[PDB]
């Protein structure tokens, strides 16, 4: 990330010292020693997720006491929760029904 | 062998169904609109939602 000099507003640049790196501006004698952790997340997009689960793949979401699908009135019926952007956002909930003489999908 | 605005004229067999028509298809077309624009679209495989 850009950190900019209090005094000149140039460009800091991080370097290293006798006891710590510091960002050091080229132009003054300003430096501030990083003492602590710091850090600057990017969370770039991810792939689509539209065609990857569809036509029967690995899903593993199911567990004993869980709900039916409220159509069938079944367990008949996969459900998940998965980031569709970077991990930053709420999971969405989705779930497909697949029973006999019954296809249909649902949110 | 002539040709005439009475050979190119719809007659009542036409007027009836062409309004049918274009009120099934506007409707549907309109249904389409309203599932893109206010939630879930039935996506087709290789393309974007538009
Ligand atoms: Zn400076
Ligand atoms: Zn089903």
């Amino acid at each position: 990330m850009l950190l900019f000099c209090p005094g000149c507003g140039n460009g800091l640049i991080v370097e290293e010292g006798q006891r710590c790196h510091r960002f050091s501006c080229n132009t003054c004698p300003y430096v501030h020693n990083i003492t602590r952790k710091v850090t600057n997340r990017k969370y770039p997009k991810l792939k689509e997720v539209d065609d990857v689960l569809g036509g029967a793949a690995a899903w593993e979401n199911v567990d004993s006491t869980a709900e039916s699908c409220p159509k069938c009135e079944h367990p008949r019926a996969y459900f998940m929760q998965l980031q569709t952007r970077s991990a930053d956002e709420p999971m969405t909930t989705f779930y497909k029904c697949c029973n006999a003489q019954c296809g249909h999908r649902w949110r | 062998f002539s040709i005439g605005i009475g050979d190119v004229t719809p007659g009542q067999g036409l007027l009836k169904a062409k309004y049918e028509l274009l009120n099934a298809g506007y409707k549907k077309c309109d249904e389409y609109i309203e599932a893109l624009n206010t939630g879930k679209l039935q996506q087709q495989p290789g393309c974007t939602a538009e």
